[PDB]
């Protein structure tokens, strides 16, 4: 992929794996980024003790 | 924008039903103010003036308080509009229900819904139905329907006439009126007749007193609801203010002056046009209110309806679109000179039915040598005028003072006007639409901001003149 | 060239080198233009907005929601009385049973 | 402080200035501590403002021994539990011992 | 959670093309419900970009090579007119907007 | 005399043109402003954004899915109304300022 | 996640050699090492899914194509590609033929594909209106075709035509110029517009089924509402409705005669 | 006993007789407040009258 | 203070608290109305399996309706108190 | 430049550290290795 | 004059929010506490959660048994 991405840049294939890659940040037990994108769709607010039209109190 | 306005030059009436019903039996007290001929009452204004201070008075001694309600099963009748003016002087809430179609289920929920301390229903009750596909009235046994709802006046015991809940199912109800045209000479015996004749007191007639206390803007009608706009809406209540003006606003556009036969077509008795439309119309502005044939839904009488308008000098018919077809299926039968005395018929379409197209009318003036034809659009919140298009001049004005702005959803009394093509909330304005809306719980109101616009929940677009065409509410 | 926070000091000490960036002697000279009548050429304080932004007079929300949650239960109400005097009516037939 | 669910961000105040009263501290640049104070007095919202931090150095600046970059011992004011007690302890830096290696001096 | 408006003078590290970026109204979190941890370290990090994000990663998509990095460095706006006065009409049009 | 050239007046406080400012039951002074000009909507409103300075989205509608389910939820748990569909807070701050006249003369 | 199984326990000597609540038991950062570990060792049995956040959302019609839509999306990456489209237009489809005989039919197939893949899904998830979806056909088919909808019902077609020359990460660009051209053409071209105001504002979300990997944007939904939220500095409405002085309009400059003079 | 509401003896209270004909839908310090603007009309057209 | 319990005259039995002898005679018409009522001796005692049930003045709908007992404490109105929709037998 | 005083307001900073520095993890190209040929259905066995 | 019409008063279905038999209901002010402002549903609880505040005041709701108060 990078030989046809430098080109893009209109610079050399060598100088492009410090484009796209400024650092490798190998990826060990202790240091994973977190393993599972958090969830889209958030449970629902309600008011408070299942009080239904609306709720006088937090 | 998304704003449309009639003009205010208009005179606003304002005063209660039983104000109007004074001065006009003193200006015109021996003119004529409804003809019948399926009843046979020529009444002069002086009637109805006497005919409802005695009436009132007949519903306080059997019961009937102020507060309370009272239901009416009651066929095209006349004495079914004595009730409104009965029921205004003393603030009772006179409910109309549809007769068109009844059961003792739907008379199992308006006798919940509305808690009536008065039923008035008759024996028999002439209800259409379609017979080999085609509709045939069949004289329906309402007194069938009573005992169904009331097992309790079957199983009778010598003291349940005094007893104090006659049915304690529905403890609400006190008496049953019945309304049936009788022949006999010598009439019920005061056992089972209400006195309305004569000064029911001495030192003044304690109407005129409760006459003080009830106010122009509090209910004196429940009319059904045929589409309501959400399931909260199960009846639409006018009060003084908003009936009394309903008329005064169609008695102006139509220039009803005094000496003015102008009939409606029957079965409308329910829908704001037999209510409040037609005779309110014919009570304030000096008029003539001749009803038609008792029913109008087979073509049998549709035929003999139209005699009806033709020795009654009619000058103008209105009634739905519905009534207007069966006039015109026979419109043929009776040569042409039997409509020289019209001269425009009005059709009052619900906000929601269908641009009634040009074409159409211009069937009705074929048939029935008409100057113009009217055509009142509005929701019945509205009580069934908004725009009036005219057939020559088909420029619909709204009726003047009257607004309706189509808000966001977010405020209340700044939620800003949209932009004309959009669908937002509908926000009327104006004397004759209502605010408030029977329902199961009781009587109820709707949003009345404080810039006069009151809100009634029908999601509706604007657009370019005066064209309010309502839509249903979104469900996304 | 911006305001400088509450704990910043406010001094302009007066017309002097690239004054123009003293947001007070800038913002004070631009006046005496106008009690001078000099014409003042550069742009005004461009008060910046986003998308999701809400007019002054805005449209409150409370008198609203409280005008709404009342229909939520009266259209409740509606609904759960059907019938009720039909049940009420068992309810005694079976407390005069007991 | 506003009650919506989902409150996307904006120039100013949409809802007029922000009700409360912990938005009344924060409107004046106090932290939200403020709403637990039983005196306010013009030195307390002075003294709460963190005009000039009330906190020091173990030592002299001129003995100072140990490197403590950018710190004081911050006296953190507690409340205690269960009968609310309000009594103050300063809290330190953690000092570990810097065992590098400068390659100037090739040696740790 | 910043209760008073400020926009900063973002300099990017790639084309160094000076973008500014604001920082609106974020209201904050309920007290009604308090929670200790959520609002003092609200506030604290209040100050930090009071401060012209002191201790923080800037992370704003750029406007001239569209990208989004966290190569920002956070001009102070007497500093940029320090930038902006000093360059030619023409790169105004380059690096500016 | 102290003022020497009009130096701009803000308009007064929410609570104040609720009440007397744009009310023109005392005939106040923005009761002319306020049926000219503020309260229309924008051109490109629809029925959500008609409080917006300027519609936030191309279209009407939710924009993304929690915008979206959080409106798929409201307007049934507050049972099917017409406007219901705008999501409101379910908590009253009982603030005096978000308070205007309940009830009143007109 | 079915790496929830994390043994409450840890090898690590519990420090604190005396006694006492809370020893010999899991620490939040071993807990996240036992998640990673057993997470690879799924990774390796393939059993490892990332549709475990996204169970919401309705799952994307499977398609040979259509794969754009089952990528986990960054939402830094879906902010880069902002493209916009005039909102009348309903949908945009792109088909491309499997294997193309000629040379220039491989090189615009590649653009296709790229565009199916590089283009489309930001699309989606930045317009809301439109229904994007991909399918791949199976023939020699030298060139793709693009079916850019309408809201009124119209449509048209995009000839995918890159040129010999130029590459495909740019063939596309050429292709988005060409498109969101037709939709803008599209939409002024359009008939009487009152209906496709009312259907734009009734067209339900068409970009659910997307899968964004909100990385770092996971506080609140107001930072997942980043794309939306726009700043407009130097925002311009330069049309006051001015409201003259009609009475006394004069009598400002004809006053206060100061100090009057030798004469009077 | 361990009702809330007597039935209406000899009691002052509020307009009864408009307590009866108002909406339901009002709450109620809202509406104590509405059937007196409501009578404070019916006092004025008395008056006029 | 300490003395958290009192001891002159502690009464023997006390009709306000016992397991179910005040209970909330909430109204069934989800109006979130309750009229505290204590079961009387006809109650007291489980001569009701049935839960307690009378008809009583709905202050807010102005009408007689059904009161079903339950616990004085909790919220009267809960999404439980949501009564199904239907289509009434009124309407075309 | 700035340091995380909380695990998950660090891989927050892993997370835009990610973007940043390994940037060749956020293309167009990197998230379709799985689809740079036929769907996996349709090949040889 | 001005034929143009309005009602009487305007009616909102809005309920009153101050019910004289409920604590701590009213119309507060846009600067008092909110209603439970730090109590975080429990009785007297701003003081539960003020051993949880990072660092208060220096003169800080203390200790103060109602002698006299
Ligand atoms: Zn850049």
């Amino acid at each position: 992929v990078l030989p046809t991405k430098a080109q893009e840049m209109g610079c050399t294939l060598d100088e492009a794996r410090r484009v796209y890659r400024q650092a490798i940040m190998t990826e060990t037990p202790t240091w994973h980024r977190p393993l599972q994108c958090p969830t889209v769709k958030q449970e629902v607010q309600e008011p408070r003790d299942q009080r239904w039209p609306a709720s006088p109190k937090w | 924008y998304s704003e449309v306005k009639g003009t205010c030059g208009t005179p606003v009436l304002d005063q209660l039903i039983g104000y109007y019903v004074n001065i006009q039996s003193r200006k015109m007290y021996y003119k004529d103010f409804l003809r019948i001929e399926h009843q046979a009452v020529r009444w002069a204004f002086a009637d109805i003036r006497k005919n409802s201070e005695a009436l009132a008075h007949g519903l306080l001694q059997t019961g009937v308080r102020p507060g309370d309600r009272v239901l009416a099963i009651q066929p095209c009748n006349c004495e079914t509009f004595v009730l409104q003016l009965s029921c205004a002087k003393i603030g009772a809430l006179l409910c109309i229900v549809p007769q068109d179609t009844i059961s003792a289920d739907k008379l199992r929920f308006y006798l919940n819904e509305f808690q009536p301390r008065h039923l008035v229903a008759r024996e028999w009750i002439n209800v259409p139905e379609m017979k080999q596909g085609e509709l045939v009235e069949r004289n329906m046994h309402f007194w069938d329907t009573i005992y169904n709802v009331i097992p309790e006046l079957g199983l009778s015991y010598p003291g349940q006439k005094f007893q104090w809940v006659h049915s304690q199912e529905f403890y609400y109800l006190k008496k049953i009126i019945i309304t049936d045209h009788n022949m006999n000479l010598l009439g019920v015996t005061p056992m089972r007749k209400m006195l309305v004749w004569g000064p029911f007191s001495y030192y003044e007639q304690r109407l005129r007193r409760l006459s003080a206390l009830l106010h122009p803007d509090d209910p004196v009608l429940a009319l059904e609801d045929p589409n309501p706009a959400m399931e909260d809406k199960l009846h639409i209540t006018y009060s003084h203010r908003n009936c009394v003006n309903a008329g005064f606003l169609f008695g102006q556009l139509m220039q009803l002056k005094a000496e003015t036969r102008f009939g409606v077509m029957p079965n409308h008795h329910t829908d704001p046009i037999g209510a409040i439309i037609a005779p309110y119309a014919a009570l304030t502005s000096g008029a003539v209110l001749v009803h038609i044939h008792s029913d109008m839904f087979t073509d049998d009488h549709a035929i003999n309806g139209i005699e009806k308008l033709c020795v009654e000098e009619v000058e103008t018919l209105v009634g739905r679109k519905a009534d207007f077809d069966l006039i015109l299926k026979h419109a043929g039968n009776f040569d042409a000179d039997q409509f020289e005395h019209l001269r425009s018929v009005v059709i009052f379409e619900d906000g929601i039915e269908a641009p009634v197209s040009e074409e159409y009318l211009n069937k009705l003036s074929k048939a029935l040598s008409l100057d113009d034809v009217y055509v009142f659009r509005g929701p019945i919140e509205a009580s069934y005028m908004l725009t009036w298009r005219t057939l020559k001049k088909g420029s619909q004005g709204m009726v003047p003072h009257v607004e309706a702005k189509v808000v966001g959803d977010r405020g209340t009394s700044d939620a800003k006007v949209l932009v004309a093509g959009t669908r937002g909330n509908l926000r009327l304005k104006g004397p004759h639409v209502t605010a408030g809306y029977y329902n199961n719980a009781g009587l109820m109101t709707e949003l009345i901001d404080e810039h006069g616009f009151a809100s009634t929940s029908r999601e509706a677009m604007i657009d370019g003149k005066d064209n309010i065409t309502l839509m249903s509410a979104q469900t996304y | 060239v911006p305001r400088p926070p509450q704990r910043i000091r406010a001094q302009s000490e007066g017309v002097v080198g690239r004054w123009y960036t003293n947001y007070w002697t800038l913002h004070s000279v631009r006046y005496q233009c106008q009690l001078a009548g000099v014409e003042w050429q550069f742009g005004e304080r461009q008060r910046p907005r986003t998308n999701y932004d809400e007019p002054h007079m805005y449209t409150d929300f409370e008198e609203t929601k409280a005008i709404r949650d009342y229909r939520s239960r009266w259209i409740n109400v509606n609904r759960s009385l059907v019938g009720m005097s039909r049940r009420m009516k068992e309810s005694e037939e079976e407390a005069r049973y007991l | 402080f506003s009650t919506f669910a989902l409150n996307p961000e904006t120039s100013r105040a949409p809802h007029g200035p922000p009700r409360g009263l912990i938005n009344r501290y924060i409107s004046m640049g106090l932290p939200p501590w403020a709403a637990w104070c039983n005196r306010v007095n013009r030195h307390a919202l002075y003294r709460m403002s963190d005009v000039s931090p009330r906190s020091f150095l173990p030592k002299a600046p001129h003995e100072m021994d140990v490197i403590w970059m950018n710190e004081r011992v911050r006296e953190r004011v507690r409340t205690s539990r269960q009968v609310q007690h309000v009594y103050r302890q300063l809290k330190y830096p953690f000092v570990k011992t810097g065992i590098h290696y400068s390659d100037t001096l090739d040696h740790w | 959670s910043n209760r008073f408006f400020q926009k900063f003078y973002l300099r990017c590290g790639n084309c160094s093309a000076i973008q500014r970026s604001a920082q609106g109204y974020q209201p904050i979190a309920n007290p009604i419900l308090f929670k200790s941890d959520e609002h003092c370290r609200n506030y604290h990090d209040e100050q930090r970009r009071a401060a012209g994000y002191s201790g923080m990663v800037v992370t704003c998509r750029c406007h001239r090579c569209e990208r989004v990095h966290s190569n920002w460095k956070v001009l102070d706006a007497q500093q940029f007119l320090d930038a902006k006065l000093r360059m030619t009409p023409e790169e105004r049009a380059q690096r500016l907007w | 005399e102290e003022f020497p050239t009009f130096m701009e007046q803000e308009l007064p406080e929410r609570k104040g043109l609720e009440n007397f400012a744009t009310n023109s039951r005392k005939r106040g002074w923005l009761a002319q402003w306020y049926e000219d000009e503020s309260r229309y909507a924008h051109p490109g409103a629809g029925r959500r954004t008609a409080h917006y300075i300027r519609p936030p989205t191309d279209r009407d509608f939710p924009a993304t899915i929690e915008e979206y389910e959080l409106a798929k939820h409201h307007q049934k748990w507050h049972l099917n109304q017409p406007g219901s569909a705008t999501v409101l807070p379910w908590h009253s701050l009982n603030t005096a300022d978000m308070a205007r006249r309940s009830a009143g003369r007109l | 996640e079915q790496v929830q199984d994390v043994p409450t326990s840890t090898d690590r000597k519990p420090t604190g050699m005396h006694r006492g609540p809370g020893k010999r038991q899991t620490a939040p950062k071993e807990a996240a090492q036992y998640q990673f570990i057993k997470k690879w060792d799924l990774q390796m049995r393939e059993t490892w899914d990332e549709l475990e956040p996204f169970k919401g959302l309705p799952k994307p019609k499977v398609q040979f194509g259509n794969e754009a839509a089952e990528v986990i999306w960054p939402y830094a990456l879906l902010l880069e590609n902002v493209i916009k489209v005039h909102p009348y237009t309903k949908s945009i489809y792109v088909y491309y033929s499997q294997r193309q005989s000629t040379p220039l039919g491989e090189l615009a197939a590649r653009v296709a594909k790229r565009v199916s893949q590089a283009y489309l899904i930001p699309i989606t998830f930045h317009n809301s209106h439109v229904y994007v979806e991909a399918e791949m056909l199976l023939e020699y088919s030298e060139t793709p075709w693009v079916v850019v909808h309408c809201l009124d019902g119209t449509h048209k077609l995009i000839p995918v035509k890159p040129q010999a020359g130029q590459t495909v990460k740019e063939g596309a660009e050429e292709v988005l110029n060409g498109i969101v051209s037709a939709c803008n053409e599209i939409g002024s071209a359009v008939k009487n517009p009152k209906e496709v105001m009312r259907l734009l504002s009734e067209r339900p979300l068409q970009n659910q089924y997307v899968r964004v990997n909100y990385q770092w944007y996971g506080d609140t939904p107001e930072e997942r509402m980043s794309h939306l939220v726009k700043w407009d500095y130097e925002p311009e409405e330069v049309v006051p409705q001015l409201r003259n002085r009609t009475q006394h309009v004069l009598d400002w400059m004809n006053y206060d005669g100061n100090l009057p003079t030798h004469n009077s | 006993h361990h009702n809330s509401s007597l039935p209406y003896a000899k009691h002052d209270t509020n307009n009864v007789l408009a307590m009866r004909l108002f909406p339901v839908n009002v709450g109620v310090r809202a509406r104590t407040e509405a059937i007196r603007i409501r009578t404070d009309d019916c006092l004025q057209r008395l008056r006029d009258a | 203070r300490l003395k958290k319990r009192m001891v002159g005259f502690i009464p023997k039995v006390i009709p306000r608290k016992i397991r179910n002898n005040m209970v909330a005679l909430r109204s069934e018409a989800n109006t979130g109305h309750m009229e505290g009522y204590i079961k009387t001796e006809a109650e007291r005692l489980d001569a009701t399996g049935r839960k307690l049930q009378k008809t009583m003045w709905d202050p807010v709908l102005q009408r007689y309706t059904l009161m079903k007992e339950t616990k004085v404490r909790g919220p009267f109105l809960t999404k439980s108190n949501i009564a199904r929709k239907v289509d009434f037998p009124v309407g075309a | 430049e700035e340091i995380p005083k909380t695990p998950h307001a660090y891989k927050k900073l892993l997370e835009k550290q990610s973007y940043t520095e390994e940037r060749w993890k956020y293309t167009i190209e990197y998230l379709f290795r799985k689809y740079e040929a036929d769907p996996p259905e349709l090949q040889d066995k | 004059a001005s034929q143009r019409w309005l009602p009487l008063q305007t009616l909102k279905p809005m309920g009153h929010n101050w019910s004289a038999a409920t604590r701590s209901s009213g119309v507060r002010g846009p600067h008092m506490q909110l209603m439970q402002e730090r109590l975080d549903q429990k009785g007297f609880g701003w003081k539960r959660k003020s051993r949880s505040l990072w660092q208060q005041d220096v003169a800080t709701a203390g200790f103060r048994p109602h002698r006299y108060f």
